[PDB]
Parts: C-alpha cells; structure tokens; sequence
C-alpha cells in the first residue's frame, strides 16, 4: 504494498 | 475555520476509527479506487480514497496542513471554492496514483498538495485573495515531494494534486 497519499 | 474544513476532518477521523475495528484491509475493500472495471459504477470510490490513512501521524500530520491551506481557503473564498478543490484534486490524484502503481493507496495527501499548489500560486498572482503560501513552507513541501521519489509514498498523487492545484489557481487569478 500500500502507498501512502 | 468553516463547515467544509470540519466536516472533512470529523469524516477522517470517523473512517480511521473504522479502520482500527475492522482492520485496514475490510475498509480498502469498499473504499479503494475500483480495483476491478466491474466495480466501476461504485462511484463512492473514486473519492473515498481521500479518507483513509494507515498511521495515526499521518492523519496527524494531513489534517494539520488540511486546517491551515484548507480553512484559508474556506474563509477567504467560501465553502463553494474548497469543495470543489477537494472533488477535483481527489478524483484526479486518484487516477493518477493508479496508472502509477495500482489501487492500493489512500491519504488526503493528494488533496494536500493541490492545496499546497493553488495557496501559493493564488497569494503570489493574486494577493488581493488573502492567501499566501510561505517560501518557508514551499521548502517544506519540494522536499517532502522530492523525497517521495526516493517509506512507500503515493508519487502520482503528490505531483497531480500539485498540478490540479496550480492549474486551478492559474485559471482563477486570470479571473479575480
Ligand atoms: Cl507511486
């Protein structure tokens, strides 16, 4: 994997 | 601060604590960009996105800089301008994220730099707004970006939301 905004 | 700057915040916070009973993954499955063309027309997800975070530092750390640009804008322009930034930003930060790297992602961070983007192009066009963005903090956020390129940042989010954020300003200081 999950990608952080 | 305005309606449309707390409501934001209290909608964050509410989702974060449903994140914390259910468990990360059970709210990805119904909030995430579609991950799959059928699910498409679950329209909720194209903006939903926005409202999830995976620490409580950075919703600590995007609610803060939501209240700040966010409510500026709010006060300055009206709930009318922050709503549509935040629709807009959202949908397009969303898109963008996913042809980067899949549906897997969420933050208001998108949001963020678009905020970050149109405060600074607007008070440097168009000072009579009564926003401005600090060069201080213009430092804070090129390093932040920069560093994303470089802990597993949402890279397409950042420099689209940046992008929907100038572009916007650009078109409103022709305007004002
Ligand atoms: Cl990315």
């Amino acid at each position: 994997k999950v990608r952080m905004a | 601060a305005g309606p449309v700057t707390w409501v934001m915040m209290i909608a964050c916070v509410v989702v974060f604590i449903a994140m914390q009973i259910l468990g990360d993954q059970e709210v990805m499955l119904w909030l995430a960009w579609p991950f799959d063309p059928t699910l498409k027309f679950e329209f909720w997800r194209y903006f939903t996105h926005a409202l999830m975070h995976f620490s409580l530092m950075h919703i600590l750390f995007n609610l803060l800089w939501w209240w700040y640009l966010g409510g500026a804008v709010e006060k300055r322009l009206g709930s009318g301008k922050l709503i549509v930034i935040t629709l807009i930003s959202a949908l397009l930060s969303g898109y963008v994220q996913q042809k980067f790297s899949g549906p897997w992602f969420g933050g208001l961070s998108g949001v963020v730099f678009a905020l970050m983007g149109y405060v600074w192009l607007r008070g440097e066009r168009d000072p009579q707004s009564g926003i401005y963005l600090q060069r201080g903090l213009i430092i804070f956020a090129l390093i932040w970006i920069v560093a994303g390129w470089f802990m597993s940042m949402a890279n397409g989010a950042h420099i689209a939301g940046l992008a929907v954020g100038l572009a916007m300003a650009f078109v409103d200081s022709l305007n004002a």
